[PDB]
């Protein structure tokens, strides 16, 4: 038969490479593709993919880079969509959208080789600094899900905790307050999880109020060792890097294979219709939209870079492969790589924070208590002072002394 | 210290010493305190001291 | 001044047409109003969009009103998109376009008529307390926006000095069918008499079948149960089972000129309150051509009071997210004839019901004293 | 059956039947929540074969 792809990127070099790929594991019903450019001011945006794509008999679109309106309109008639570039956390409400399909995980992700760490360094005690939009809202819900567990029905053992969750606002100048509360707490682990700026105004923040000298540990975003990340970054910090890159000619031929393996499947027969063209009121629609898309999110191995492309229990990527990253004062240096249930450090130079060679342990247990009493004659007795600021001196009946404070 | 309804609502919230333990104010009330059930379930109880 | 239109695409309504113009009021608040009113067939995304940029310009245009009848879960996006590209403010106030979008852009002015899924965890709970059921359960599949309910419901469940109870709090898996026995499994546990539960319709059919395998659906077992599962109110399926209770926020409340009675209403209060103590009118915006931003300052002044307005003594004040503060509910009650009952409404942060005693589908008697 | 068969509440439980019977009966009773743990059972003889 005759089945048409679309996609609107920005690179005239990929459109061939995406026919090309396609028509590569053809030989492995005419499988056809199509493509569209891209272009600003986003109102005009979704006046395009739909006299462009739903022309045909589109079974599925691909995108990159922006947030473009390309989300809602084929979203609207439940075709299944296909994400390269852009992975906020958004996207991956089942509610909101009913239509991405991505290959590159979302931040909110990242939040897993966390808690990895904390299991391979033995460090049981935390502060965290989420941000107020919506990615740390994710980003600490998807942490506190996996801290609330190991919930001992190993073998009695002790197991992490949070201590303390600051909420800073997007929108920052003056934010030292938290900073300043944060320090009075034990331990000196930061999770810092937010944007650019919301980065920069917190890192050129701790190195003056001295929140990165030595027993301090930072682990961070890819968002925070990023670009203006670099402008006021902590020397010895800890950040993280996926090996797929941010390459949209890396996995298009890999996205090809999902719909190649699935195409087959969908020779089933048991109820086929056409995607409707044109854009002029076919009202309802029904194009085995939830079932062609169960079809897809049913390991369906992408032919691609990556081995065993797997779709989660949701639609976003699974199984990535992380590299764990450092820097010593200039230069973000490898010193470890992630993966899945692997992970595995690199051997070079940690230079931890204050450039102390140590593993240094994330707990400083305080001193000066702080105590609390009421008056009460029996036992808490209470007489002012005498005049000089001490108070006056007293014997017991047999003349001891008598401890005052 | 004890639990009391405040706002003309249902919130419920403590007094003196020990809502001064439970908001961080204070780490340690060494003090005459009881022990009883109502306080237990926000605070950790030494052995008692005297009966 | 401000231009003001409106927008019912589909559904034939052409007595409400006679109804728009019960707008001789605005006059008492003097923001020199332009009214301009369509109709639609049914119709497809590029059409409404299209439809809609043009009418700002060719008329002066600042601000509309939707209301269609359609499938509820995706018209409602277009029209919170097209809220964010030029920044105006629209009020969509009907089956379709009335759908409670969870979370939206944070640049985007656009509300809906329509109880958030707190208030109706609190409407839950004001029954419970009416009829004095006491230990009730949750179930709940994986669908968006679970965690606000359980969380809203835990809350208010700790501060209140009422002796309330909970228990078992299941999170099943609707995923694979190798977890069907699992869900089985999952849902042995239960034994509570009274029950709430989150899902779909589709969900909802499957865990009623499911339960009525394991006996989780006669008498001794009464449910209560959102509005989204409910879908629309006379197509029940056959699973549900009697007396089934649910919030819900229907038309046998009050009819489709009611509606754009308030909603033509707000827009021409608030856009003559900001003219009250300012004098910066907002000009008629430009098309939809090019993000020009320019005036962007007075659409967060537009925001400045578009929260909080009351009107005829009714309040019609907002929250900030997109759905108004005081929301007018009721209750039904599946019959034993599989018709949805109007059998309590909800307003004032209180109740007031029907039946003093709740009925049944014996052991329940009647004693008198003195 | 099923109907009838959900009543029961409690901890122990006796049955009389054949074989044949005891499968569809601990069949329905696996639909309806009455077969695992909670339930203990006893049988005579005629139906284990």
């Amino acid at each position: 038969k005759i089945v048409n792809i679309g996609a609107v990127l920005s690179t005239r070099k990929h459109e061939q490479m995406f026919r090309e790929a396609v028509n590569q594991a053809n030989k492995r019903i005419q499988l056809q593709a199509t493509s569209v450019t891209h272009k600003p001011n986003a109102i005009q945006m979704a006046l395009s993919v739909c006299e462009d794509l739903i022309s045909s008999q589109v079974y599925a679109i691909l995108v990159s880079h922006t947030p473009t309106p390309v989300s809602y309109t084929a979203g609207f008639y439940r075709i299944p969509v296909l994400g390269l570039t852009t992975r906020m956390s958004i996207y991956s409400d089942k509610s909101i959208h009913l239509s991405f399909l991505r290959t590159v995980p979302p931040y909110s992700h990242q939040s897993s080789v966390w808690f990895e760490m904390m299991r391979v360094y033995n460090w049981n005690h935390i502060i965290l600094l989420v941000s107020d939009d919506h990615e740390g809202r994710a980003a600490q819900k998807r942490l506190e899900t996996l801290l609330e567990e190991r919930e001992s029905k190993y073998d009695n053992k002790r197991g992490p905790k949070a201590e303390k969750v600051l909420q800073f606002d997007p929108g920052t100048k003056n934010v030292t307050a938290l900073l300043m509360e944060a320090r009075e707490l034990e331990a000196r682990v930061i999770i810092l999880s937010a944007s650019e700026d919301d980065a920069a105004t917190v890192y050129r923040a701790a190195a003056m109020l001295d929140m990165t000298g030595s027993g301090y540990v930072w682990l961070v975003g890819e968002r925070e060792i990023s670009g203006n990340a670099l402008r006021y970054a902590p020397d010895g910090i800890i950040g993280l890097q996926l090996i797929n890159g941010k390459n949209e000619s890396a996995h298009i031929s890999d996205a090809v294979g999902v719909v190649a393996q699935a195409v087959h499947e969908l020779l089933e027969k048991e109820n086929i219709t056409d995607p409707p063209r044109g854009c002029v009121g076919n009202t309802n629609i029904w194009k085995t939209g939830p079932l062609f898309k169960r079809v897809l999110m049913s390991s369906k191995y992408a032919d691609g870079v990556t081995g065993r492309v797997e779709f989660n229990e949701d639609g976003d990527r699974k199984f990535a492969q992380y590299s764990i990253m450092n820097l010593q004062n200039r230069k973000l240096v490898q010193v470890g790589i992630y993966n899945g249930t692997h992970v595995i450090p690199n051997d070079r130079k940690i230079i931890w924070p204050g450039g102390e060679t140590e593993k240094p342990r994330g707990y400083q247990m305080s001193t000066r208590l702080k105590i609390v009493t009421i008056h009460q004659e029996p036992f808490v007795y209470v007489k002012p002072t005498m005049s000089d600021g001490t108070c006056k001196e007293e014997f017991t009946v047999n003349g001891d002394p008598v401890k005052k404070v | 210290g004890t639990q009391e309804r405040v706002q003309n609502s249902n919130k419920k919230e403590w007094n003196g010493m020990m809502g001064e333990l439970l908001s961080g104010q204070a780490d340690m009330i060494v003090a005459p305190l009881t022990i009883n059930n109502e306080r237990a379930q926000y605070i950790e109880f030494s052995k008692p001291f005297k009966y | 001044s401000i231009g003001i239109a409106v927008i019912l695409v589909g559904t034939s309504d052409e007595v409400a047409i006679k109804d728009a113009h019960e707008k001789d009021d605005f006059h008492h608040l003097s923001v020199v109003p332009r009214v301009e009113l369509v109709a639609m067939n049914e119709t497809d995304p590029k059409s409404i969009i299209t439809r809609i940029c043009d009418l700002m310009s060719d008329r002066k245009i600042q601000g509309v009103v939707f209301a269609d009848d359609t499938d509820q879960e995706a018209i409602a996006q277009i029209l919170d998109f097209i809220s964010a590209q030029t920044l105006t403010p629209i009020l969509g106030i009907h089956g379709g376009s009335s759908m409670i979008m969870a979370d939206k852009d944070e640049s985007s002015m656009f509300f809906q008529f329509g109880p958030s899924i707190e208030q109706q965890a609190s409407v839950m709970l004001n029954i419970m307390e009416e009829y004095d059921w006491y230990i009730f359960s949750i179930v709940t599949t994986y669908f968006p926006g679970y965690q606000d309910f359980v969380n809203k419901i835990r809350s208010t469940i700790e501060n209140s000095f009422v002796g309330w109870e909970l228990e078992e709090v299941l999170l099943l898996d609707m995923s694979l069918d190798d977890g069907d026995s699992k869900i089985q499994n999952q849902l042995k546990k239960l034994q509570s008499p009274i029950i709430l539960l989150y899902c779909t319709k589709e969900e909802a059919t499957y865990i009623f079948e499911v339960a009525n395998s394991v006996g989780l659906t006669g008498y001794g077992y009464t449910w209560i149960v959102p509005s989204l599962v409910a879908g629309d109110t006379d197509t029940v399926p056959s699973e549900f089972p009697t007396g089934l209770i649910s919030v819900s926020y229907d038309e046998w409340d009050y009819g489709l000129p009611a509606r754009v009675r308030d909603g033509i209403a707000i827009i021409t209060t608030a856009a003559s309150d900001m003219l009250s103590e300012h004098s910066f009118i907002p000009e008629p915006k430009s098309s939809c051509y090019n993000t020009h931003e320019k005036r962007i300052y007075q659409s967060n002044m537009l925001n400045r009071y578009l929260i909080n307005v009351t009107f005829e003594g009714r309040d019609l004040s907002f929250s900030e997210d997109g759905y108004q503060m005081h929301p007018k509910l009721v209750i039904i009650l599946l019959n034993k004839e599989r018709k949805w009952e109007r059998v309590g409404k909800w307003k004032d942060k209180s109740l007031q019901m029907k039946y003093y005693v709740w009925p049944r589908m014996d052991d329940h008697l009647s004693i008198v004293t003195l």
